């Protein structure tokens, strides 16, 4: 009688493991696309240093 | 006269006999409660089991 009422949070635990296993994924993808940001970053900044006028 | 006493003795072994064997069946008896039990409760133990199975 009690297994037969805990069968809701049961399966209601799978879906809140899947939903953060899948937030997981998202939040490693933003960090990279922020990272991805970074290089482009340092990558511009080094053409400001050929600029010799604009280095100077 | 005193063969009549020896059957008298004939008489208490056969009293210890008789009440030996309805002892020993009793001993038996209520052992087979115990046996008989654990079939039954086992029969609804995977009753249960089953319904749940279902349910979920």
């Amino acid at each position: 009688e009690k297994k037969e009422k805990q069968i809701e949070q049961q399966k209601k635990i799978q879906m809140s493991n899947l939903m953060n296993q899948a937030r997981l994924k998202v939040l490693r993808a933003r960090d990279d696309l922020i990272t991805d940001l970074l290089n482009e970053a340092k990558q511009r900044l080094s053409k400001v240093v050929k600029d010799t006028t604009r280095y100077q | 006269q005193s063969q009549g006493i020896q059957q008298l003795l004939q008489a208490e072994k056969r009293a210890a006999e008789k009440v030996s064997e309805a002892r020993k069946r009793k001993n038996r008896r209520l052992k087979q409660a115990k046996e008989e039990a654990q079939a039954e409760i086992e029969q609804y133990r995977l009753q249960r089991e089953k319904e749940f199975k279902a349910k979920e």
